[PDB]
């Protein structure tokens, strides 16, 4: 019974920690794969923002 | 929220399912990634990779029989977001560090009890690997060659030199039960061969890293990781046969002297289009061209020889006597004063210390032979045997063991340093000016334990061994259950 604290615990921050090294925009290669195209495609997705 | 993490990973294992990959609906499931605020940031990038791996590990558990259908899907992403993403100068190197740094992050929160398996994580790894070794496939050629191709291909060495790092990460010695899985992906058929021929020798770096790590274990669940060691430098001796001829100092070193039949593999190797005569058929090496050849040794053993590079260099010029007395009181020095090691090999003769000074001499006496007609590097009164023959005297028991054992080592294929310290040897042996048994005992005893193991015996030690009877000069030693090989040949 440990509080918080744990081998499993300490990891998963670990890799939180590293999600936050560097804060970058993913730049998608726009040149590329025929724009409008993309348009005209579904929405392929069951996302919801906030 | 990380439950919609997954559900869009969800959406993405059910899409590639059932749909061939090269497919370009692909890179717009991706381009649709983005126009979303899920990959919009870096945190949620590795978050999104993070959360991936997790549930496949998952889906991997309950189930009875092979499920890779979730983590083979992974794979695929993880390289299709390092082509088709535009990458910054320096960026494109951290992206792939990045994830690799996410991948071996779950295994070890795998690894901490919390029904941890490690056929699914090598999975992933021999994926990447697969699916990579597809890409670079002719110089990218496979890609639109719009010199996004020119970013890939400088990006190829630094692939597998950053890859091999994370996969040291993982080494035996960190997790006993990976041990096996990790020996499997270093002989990988996408892994070791191709680094091994790639351009000028600059993956050799990390694949020694690699190496070391293997030794310096086996220095019981080692029995799967020896018996993987032997079957890599057997491939490698039979493929690339130079890595273990050059980096052969690097690789002595952190050898356990235990181990003879690994010993032998590597000092047996030989270059490729090479062929050698019969050893054990009987002189006159002058004859032979390719033992005038110089080595090739990839790391020159100066760099660890620190401070006695003067002296040591100033006594290979002009024998000081004087200067002979301050080399071997640093020997001495560094063996008792200071460097103390711990149990076993306590005040140990510092094995890479002695080896690099055997080493350089026999260099230095190369280049000292491409020069100036070569006539005066073979003496008895010679500068470069007088140093290895004084350190021998002056020098301890167990510093002489070492100082041997070294010199009998650079015996390999037919080169220069195998036909120089073989005269050495042999000079050595018949040497007078001794006060002599002990030594002879030490050139047999370091000797004999070379051709005792099973074969492949190495060329050096098989022409030194018959010329010894050719010579005529037998089992007179006194010293000779050791009479018992004299019967064997």
């Amino acid at each position: 019974y440990d509080a918080l604290g744990n081998a499993v615990d300490f990891l998963d921050a670990r890799l939180h920690s590293l999600s936050n090294y560097q804060k970058r925009p993913i730049s998608i290669k726009s040149n590329i794969i025929d724009e409008e195209t993309y348009k005209k495609y579904p929405s392929l997705f069951s996302w919801d923002k906030i | 929220r990380t439950e919609k993490f997954y559900l869009v990973f969800t959406e993405w294992v059910k899409l590639l399912q059932r749909v061939e990959n090269n497919d370009v609906i692909t890179t717009v499931f991706i381009k649709q990634l983005v126009e979303k605020g899920v990959i919009s940031d870096t945190d949620n990038l590795l978050t999104f990779v993070k959360s991936s791996l997790e549930l496949s590990v998952s889906s991997f558990k309950e189930s009875d029989p092979e499920v890779f259908i979730a983590i083979d899907a992974l794979g695929s992403l993880i390289i299709k977001l390092l082509i088709l993403q535009d990458f910054k100068d320096d960026t494109r190197r951290d992206y792939i560090n990045a994830i690799f740094s996410v991948i071996v992050l779950v295994f070890a929160k795998d690894h901490s009890q919390e029904t941890f398996n490690e056929r699914p994580y090598f999975r992933l790894f021999s994926n990447i690997l697969y699916e990579w070794a597809t890409i670079r496939t002719h110089n990218f050629v496979r890609i639109s060659d719009s010199s996004t191709r020119q970013e890939l291909i400088e990006f190829d060495s630094v692939f597998y030199n950053t890859f091999s790092g994370y996969l040291h990460a993982l080494q035996p010695f960190a997790f006993p039960g990976f041990s096996f899985a990790w020996v499997t992906l270093l002989s990988h058929r996408m892994l070791l061969p191709i680094m091994l021929r790639l351009p000028n020798k600059i993956g050799w770096e990390k694949l020694m890293l690699l190496i070391i790590d293997l030794f310096k274990f086996l220095d019981d669940a080692v029995s799967v990781v020896y018996k993987g060691t032997l079957r890599i430098i057997l491939g490698i001796s039979n493929d690339m046969p130079s890595f273990l001829i050059e980096n052969h100092y690097e690789l002595m070193n952190n050898l356990p002297p235990t181990y003879f039949q690994l010993k032998n593999v590597i000092l047996s190797a030989i270059p490729k289009n090479m062929t050698v005569p019969n050893p054990y058929d009987v002189l006159n090496m002058e004859d032979i061209p390719a033992c005038k050849e110089l080595p090739e040794v990839f790391f020159d053993p100066v760099i660890d020889l620190h401070s006695l590079k003067k002296p040591v260099d100033n006594y290979l010029r002009i024998p000081s006597n004087s200067l002979l007395r301050t080399i071997l009181s640093a020997i001495y020095k560094d063996t008792y004063d200071i460097k103390k090691g711990v149990g076993y090999d306590f005040l140990s003769v510092d094995s890479k210390l002695i080896r690099a000074i055997v080493l350089h001499v026999g260099i230095e006496a190369g280049i000292e032979y491409k020069r100036t007609s070569s006539n005066a590097v073979f003496n008895t009164k010679s500068s470069y045997y007088t140093l290895l023959f004084n350190l021998i005297q002056n020098g301890s028991i167990e510093m002489k063991y070492q100082i041997i054992l070294s010199i009998v080592e650079q015996l390999r294929y037919p080169n220069i340093h195998t036909y120089w310290f073989s005269f050495v040897l042999m000079n050595m042996f018949k040497s007078d000016e001794w006060n002599k048994l002990e030594v002879q005992e030490i050139i047999l005893r370091n000797f004999l334990k070379r051709i005792i193991v099973n074969k492949p015996h190495t060329w050096g030690v098989s022409v030194f061994f018959t010329q010894l009877i050719n010579n005529n000069d037998l089992l007179d030693l006194p010293f000779v259950e050791i009479k018992l090989i004299l019967q064997q040949l």
